[PDB]
C-alpha cells in the first residue's frame, strides 16, 4: 500500500510534446499524473498489439492518437 | 429521328459539365439520340411517379448518352460465384429501427469505378473500411485497385466477386491504404509477390441467401455489408431520389455490387441504404435508398457478406 507503477522518465519529452499536439490541459498535477498513466499504458497496449500484427495474429496496427490519455471505457463514458 | 434542337443549348453545357468527348459527328449525333431518348425516359417516369404509380425519381446525369446495356457492360462488374458453415452469418436474436453508418463516420466517400468492372472491389473495400472504423477508430480509404490488380481468383476489370477478395484480404494479413496505392482504373501486375500461405481461414461470413432480416440483423451488428443488385435497368441508371422498387429487376440478374450502409424508412417506404461507386453524380450524392421487405427485391439480399479476421 503505497504505489504501483509510475511514468517512464524517458517519455517527459513526449509526453510534453503530446500535451502541444492536442492541445491537453489539465485541472491540476494529480489529472496530469493519472492521464500519463494512461496515456503510458496505452502506448504498451498499441506497442502489444503491434507487435502481435508483425506476427500475423492482426490485420491491422493502432496508432497513439489525440484520445491517447483516456481509458477504452471512455469511449462514451 | 433527329435530334431537338431546342435542346442544342442543353446538350453543349451537358457535355462541358461532364467532360464528354466524340471522336466524330456521327457518333456524336448518335450519342445525343441516346441521351434525348434517356432524357424522355427520365420525364415520363417522373410524371409517373407525381401519380403514385413509382416512390422514386430520375433525372439526367453523367450515364445520360448511355444505353442500359452499355452500363452494366462497361461499369458493373459482379461475377456470381459453394455455401459452407464455416463462412455462414448466425445472427444472435433487438436491432434498431434505423442504422446510418454514414453518420457515424463509418462510410468513405462515395467513389467513381468509371469504365471498368471493379464495382465488386470497390464494395469489399467499402466494408473493409467499416470494419477498420470498427477495430481502430480511423477512417481511411483502403485500395480497390490492389484487389482488382492482385485477386488472381477474380478477373480484374472483366469481374469478380467480394468473398474472393476478402479471402485475399485474410490471406495477405490486410489490403493498402488508396493513398498507397491508387486506383487507375484498368488491370496492371500486382505491386506485391504472389499470395501466399493456403488460407488458414476462410475470412468473411456469408448472410444466408434471400434473408432480408438476417441482412438487417448483420447491418445492426457488424457495420457496412457488401451485397449484389441488378444494375441493368435504366431505372436504375437514373435514379436521383426516393426508395426505389422496380418490379422489373430480377433477382436472379445479379451483376453489380454495391455496399449496404444503413436501413430505415423514408415516407413510410422501407429501405436500404445502398453506397454506389458511379461517383457522386449518380442517384443521390452517390447513394441509392432500395426497397427493403418487398421480397428481396433486386436480389439485395442473394449474395450478401463481409469480412471478418
Ligand atoms: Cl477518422
Ligand atoms: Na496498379
Amino acid at each position: 500500500g503505497s504505489h504501483m507503477l509510475y511514468p517512464e522518465e524517458i517519455l517527459d519529452t513526449h509526453w510534453e510534446l503530446w500535451k502541444k499536439t492536442h492541445r491537453k490541459q489539465y485541472n491540476n498535477k494529480v489529472d496530469e499524473i493519472s492521464r500519463r498513466l494512461i496515456w503510458e499504458k496505452n502506448l504498451k497496449y498499441i506497442s502489444i498489439h503491434n507487435l502481435e500484427a508483425s506476427l500475423g495474429v492482426h490485420t491491422y496496427e493502432l496508432a497513439m492518437n489525440h484520445l491517447g490519455d483516456m481509458t477504452s471505457e471512455e469511449v462514451v463514458q | 429521328l433527329y435530334p431537338e434542337e431546342i435542346l442544342d443549348t442543353h446538350w453543349e453545357l451537358w457535355k462541358k459539365t461532364h467532360r464528354k468527348q466524340y471522336n466524330n459527328k456521327v457518333d456524336e449525333i448518335s450519342r445525343r439520340l441516346i441521351w434525348e431518348k434517356n432524357l424522355k425516359y427520365i420525364s415520363i417516369h417522373n410524371l409517373e411517379a407525381s401519380l403514385g404509380v413509382h416512390t422514386y425519381e430520375l433525372a439526367m446525369n453523367h450515364l445520360g448518352d448511355m444505353t442500359s446495356e452499355e452500363v452494366v457492360q462497361k461499369m458493373t462488374g459482379l461475377k456470381v460465384p459453394s455455401r459452407s458453415n464455416d463462412t455462414l452469418y448466425i445472427p444472435e436474436w433487438r436491432a434498431p429501427d434505423s442504422v446510418d453508418y454514414r453518420k457515424k463516420g463509418y462510410v468513405t466517400p462515395v467513389k467513381n469505378q468509371g469504365q471498368c468492372g471493379s464495382s465488386w472491389a470497390f464494395s469489399s473495400v467499402g466494408a473493409l473500411e467499416g470494419q477498420l472504423k470498427k477495430k481502430t477508430g480511423k477512417l481511411l480509404n483502403l485500395s480497390p485497385q490492389n484487389l482488382v490488380d492482385c485477386v488472381s481468383e477474380n478477373d480484374g476489370c472483366g469481374g469478380g466477386y467480394m468473398t474472393n477478395a476478402f479471402q485475399y484480404v485474410q490471406k495477405n494479413r490486410g489490403i493498402d491504404s488508396e493513398d498507397a496505392y491508387p486506383y487507375v482504373g484498368q488491370e496492371e501486375s500486382c505491386m506485391y509477390n504472389p499470395t501466399g500461405k493456403a488460407a488458414k481461414c476462410r475470412g468473411y461470413r456469408e448472410i444466408p441467401e434471400g434473408n432480408e432480416k438476417a441482412l438487417k440483423r448483420a447491418v445492426a451488428r457488424v457495420g457496412p455489408v457488401s451485397v449484389a443488385t441488378d444494375a441493368s435497368l435504366t431505372s436504375f441508371q437514373f435514379y436521383s431520389k426516393g426508395v426505389y422498387y422496380d418490379e422489373s429487376c430480377n433477382s436472379d440478374n445479379l451483376n453489380h455490387a454495391v455496399l449496404a450502409v444503413g436501413y430505415g424508412i423514408q415516407k413510410g417506404n422501407k429501405h436500404w441504404i445502398i453506397k454506389n461507386s458511379w461517383g457522386e453524380n449518380w442517384g443521390n450524392k452517390g447513394y441509392i435508398l432500395m426497397a427493403r421487405n418487398k421480397n428481396n427485391a433486386c436480389g439485395i439480399a442473394n449474395l450478401a457478406s463481409f469480412p471478418k479476421m
